[PDB]
RNA sequence: CUGGGGAUAACAGAGUCGUCUCGGGCGAGAGCCCAUAUCGACCCCGAGGCUUGCUACCUCGCUGUCGGCUCUUCCCAUCCUGGCCCUGCAGCAGGGGCCAAGGGUGGGGGUGUUCACCCAUUAAAGGGGAACGUGAGCUGGGUUUAGACCGUCGUGAGACAGGUCGGAUGCUAUCUACCGGAGGUGUUGGCCGCCUGAGGGGAAGGCUCCCCCAGUACGAGAGGAACAGGGAGCCGCGGCCUCUGGUCUACCGGUUGUCCUACAGGGCAUAGCCGGGCAGCUACGCCGCAGCCGAUAAGGCCUGAAAGCAUCUAAGGCCGAAGCGGCCCCCGAAAACAGGCGGCCACCGAGGGCCCGGGAAGAAGACCCGGUUGAUGGGGCGGGGAUGUAAGCGGGAAGGGAAACCGACCCGUUCAGUCUGCCGCUCCCAACAGCCCGAGUGCUACCGGG
RNA sequence: CCUUGUCGGUUAAAUGCCGACCUGCAUGAAUGGCGUAACGAGGUCCCCACUGUCCCCGGCUGGGGCCCGGCGAAACCUCUGC
RNA sequence: AGCCGAGGGAACUCGGCAAAUUGGCCCCGUAACUUCGGGAGAAGGGGUGCCUGCGGGUGUGUAACCCGCAGGUCGCAGUGAC
RNA sequence: GUUACUCCAAAGGGUGUCCCUGGCCUUAGACAGCGG
């Protein structure tokens, strides 16, 4: 007999679109400092630089080449506190605090905002609150958290969720909610320049596609072409068992799926559109913007190499949940040149 | 970082991009795109064309 | 160390393009009997079914002598690949390419035959086989 | 040709296992001597059903087939990859055996071939099952029609489980199955949003080379290792378009033949042919893919009796694998204990759909952003890009003609003109006018207040 | 037939093709024997050139397929259908 | 049913099936073998547009159809498509 | 093992455990340790 792997992997299935297009996180990694352990951002475009080598192995210490994601990130509103408590077989939600002045466009997704709800009531839901976290009865601590997208010009409506604190304790957790509720938080006060990140995202639609396209299966020969059957697999399975199984490559949809993507160094983080190289200041913007995506007006980050997702998309990023052994330093690359030329 | 120059229009283009062409001899040329390196090898004369330097150049020698 | 003082072996930084396959015909750019090659086979290359080895510069491959001097022809030798047609990144980014593809004949450990390799050949040959930039005049 | 037959063969099935493949007991004898490192006769005892036969239980119009290509899955009697024990094991290796089926096991030459033979590589290039897996999946080389040739046999018509040339390949999917997409009812009041995660899937990773260790231990010399540490690639998996290549029947230019009278601008000839090409799609391009904790197998040990000694086992401990479980990724409230939290309505109206302008999404449905609290589409103004310097006017031009004047092409006006399935500013036109679905009833048997 | 006979040439590698041999199972002289220029939509082996046949597939066009309006069958069919 | 495809060029397959290459006209030059008629368009090579002109053949012909040469110039490409 | 039969493995072996039988030993036996 011959012997070959099977055509595509079986670890991605159902193969079927994104119950959502914010995308969702479902675990959280083991850090110690006391932080919020993410942010998110709209993609803008590539580009590529030329640095130094910071990363183990030879090429270390050469002027190389590294293609780049840039990722815009306005602030985030911290609007929410929820506690959890742990149950029959997992944690169950325990309470929630919301803060009373939002913004009008939150109604955009969150029909059903309440009514009366003054500082009165947040200051006591608050205390409350605390008086159970003071109990015993709590195990993790997390944040609410919205977007806005007014301030680069994207959208109204925006998008909620939900995020994780550091730490083995809850009352540090809840010490620094309370100091966080109700403000803004910037993606410099969170992330570090030269972290490893872990990139969740939502990828980009094909549709409907054939077996050879979407798993990978060989076109057959030139006289099965001339028969009306060269983009087709031969066999659905044999005689017995005398079912289909689920094992055997079709079509159907390709695209749209929830992905997510290991150690992606972060290498730079920008302020009001401007990167400052250690000589001058400098944008990022090329001449005549970025393709189908504007101008950058706020805040963004560098990430090494490429991510899931269509531009305008919406990101999610945390630090690394599967590192490696031997890490790169944290701290901003030497970088000798940035691309500002036409990507069109 | 050294921006480079092309040997068909004769101007400088960035680093990350481009094309450098040996010859069996040890001569070497560089090339800014597919265009110039194709009208190059096809045998079109960057003298007569107003979006190159050898335009200029031969301007001098009218 | 063990034996580096002489040795013939290196290690280069690029690792070009997979260009010329099985049943590629190849000129022979050094003194040797031999003019023409065809590749027959890549050393330190497996596979999977249906596909062809494939070889680019710095590689060696068994061959065979097509056309050649008569003590030489219809036997089967060894090559390192010193230039090719198809493109191939440099480390700033910038690409690089020849006008033909040559080869030159070697023993199965490395040590050359032939005293002259006529033309130019790329950097990385010369990086991985430490012997051949001790023959040719060019190395770009 | 007809009429019929599974009362009767070839083909796969069932039955059986002489043969077949894979094994065992005993100890003759061989191994410098030494029955058991290895080999084990003569005789005796078996497993499997992957060879072949025997029988004739199913099927004579269900389908009659060999090989190949494509595609999925399983067994272990293990070829490599992990871990160990004996050696007639110095090292490098070899031979023989135990656990282990997670991954891999490829490319070519003649032949219709399966197998077998050969080449060059390789960590190694294992053997089998699935209706001798797979023709409502392809092909059609072989074989079993009708044509013809040779050799033998035959008085002849003619035959050959002998060779050779040639010789039809049908389907609108009724039911189930699988891949993907939607609409309902239920969850004992309805609707927003955000979370838990019962369970299910996973190879998401597998292997090789180089430096060093070290010309070191071992070895008379020849030769020649290992643990730790650093790096690189092949096969596989999942994504992206900054760079490089391909296409680009958007767009720009050059040119042939003919027609619109000639210029200019156009139609047709596969976009007429040629060259270049942005967005978009794509790979020949580029980015990413942990070893750690737990319990075990073969095996190696401690304590320790039966059996006052001894003994890894009987009872009890400690270690110990690419294998099992978890950490990690994908799906997932129809998870029938049919969940948890916050908020808004009900006991006119919270919310939702149609409709309008569009795509980052798309076979229909669904999905996403916007709708005058407005830059969603168009336009105008500018930026960037693709081609490559428009028509007209003025001057020159090989040469010709009395002269007026012809004249392919060239220079200037001109980084020009044409175009933009790209960005920005700006309310100049249009996102108006509206229309429909919609919870709302209670009792005893109650739980805790009244 | 034993047969992929043997020796040589052609290939990295030859159950092939070509050239010699002869124990012709079972050649042979008008059921003609040996040759043969030119011819053949005849069978067969090699070389050069050419290529998406293949490595290994990708992009584009027109017609269908899909939605909408209209006309409108049949083969098949014990009942059913994990 | 059709158009293009980098680098390699039959490694595909029973088999180079299918597709591609060549392609009109003038000049040069053309083998083995041969039934001396052929092979033979063997093979292999160079040239080919537009413009300005100069000459020749037949003819009474600044009617008509044909045959040779120089110079200038444009393009990746002059049997430019068919 | 939970099989009346229909439909279910051997030769060869076992200080695994529960029992029958018959010899030899025993007031110093059968192991140990101390020495000849
Ligand atoms: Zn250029």
């Amino acid at each position: 007999k011959i012997h070959r792997p099977r055509r595509g992997s079986l670890a991605y299935s159902p193969r079927k679109r994104a119950k959502s297009i914010v995308p969702r996180i479902r675990s959280w990694p083991k850090d110690s400092e006391v932080r919020m352990l993410g942010f998110a951002g709209y993609k803008a475009g590539m580009t590529h630089i030329l640095m130094i080598d910071d990363s183990p192995g030879l090429t270390k210490g050469k002027e190389i080449f590294v293609p780049v994601t840039i990722v815009e990130v306005p602030p985030l509103f911290v609007y929410g506190i929820r506690a959890y408590k742990q149950g029959y077989l997992g944690l169950e939600t325990a309470t929630e605090v919301w803060f009373h002045d939002l913004h009008k466009n939150v109604a955009r997704r969150i029909k059903t905002l309440p009514k009366n709800y003054n500082e009165e009531a947040f200051q006591a839901k608050l205390g409350q609150l605390e008086d159970l976290v003071n109990d015993g009865e709590i195990a993790d601590v997390r944040l609410l958290v919205h977007t806005q997208p007014w301030l680069i010009g994207l959208k109204k409506k925006p998008e909620v969720m939900e995020y994780a604190i550091g730490g083995d304790d809850v009352k540090a957790k809840f010490d620094y909610a309370k100091e966080k509720i109700g403000k803004e938080l910037r993606a410099g006060e969170v992330l570090h320049e030269g972290e490893l990140l872990d990139v969740i995202a939502v990828t980009k639609g094909k549709g409907t596609q054939g077996p050879v396209k979407r798993w990978g299966v060989k076109v057959q020969f030139h006289k099965a072409q001339r028969a009306g059957k060269g983009r087709h697999i031969g066999n659905l399975g044999p005689w017995h068992p005398a079912r289909v199984m689920w094992t055997v490559p079709q079509a159907g949809q390709m695209g749209f799926h929830h992905r997510t993507e290991f150690n992606k160094r972060l290498i730079a983080i920008g302020e009001n559109g401007k990167l400052v190289l250690d000589g001058n200041e400098i944008e990022i913007t090329p001449k005549g913007g970025f393709p189908h995506y504007g101008i950058v007006r706020s805040d963004f980050l560098m990430i090494e190499g490429t991510i899931p997702g269509s531009f305008k998309r919406i990101i999610r990023v945390r630090p690394a949940i599967r590192p490696p052994k031997k890490k790169p330093p944290v701290e901003r690359p030497q970088i000798t040149y940035v691309s500002r030329e036409s990507k069109q | 970082a050294r921006w480079n120059v092309c040997s068909y229009c004769g101007r400088e283009f960035e680093p990350g991009t481009g094309k450098m062409f040996v010859r069996n001899d040890g001569r070497v040329l560089f090339f800014c795109s597919s265009k110039c390196e194709k009208y190059y090898f096809m045998g079109r004369n960057p003298r007569k064309l107003k979006w190159t330097k050898a335009f200029q150049e031969a301007r001098l020698q009218r | 160390a063990k034996k580096g003082a002489g040795a013939t072996r290196g290690i280069s930084p690029v690792r070009p393009t997979r260009a010329l396959p099985i049943g590629a015909y190849l000129k022979v750019a050094d003194n040797s009997g031999a003019k023409v090659i065809q590749i027959i086979g890549v050393v330190g290359y497996k596979g999977t079914r249906r596909r062809l080895a494939a070889a680019g510069v710095g590689d060696m491959v068994v061959a065979t002598v097509k056309k050649g001097r008569p003590d030489m022809r219809h036997q089967v030798v060894r090559a390192v690949v010193v230039r090719q047609r198809k493109e191939y990144r440099r480390l700033d980014g910038m690409r690089v390419k020849f006008e033909d593809n040559a080869a030159a004949i070697v023993t199965p450990e490395g040590v050359p035959r032939g005293t002259e390799i006529r033309g130019a050949i790329a950097r990385e040959a010369a990086e991985r086989w430490v012997r051949l930039g001790s023959i040719a005049s060019i190395v770009l």
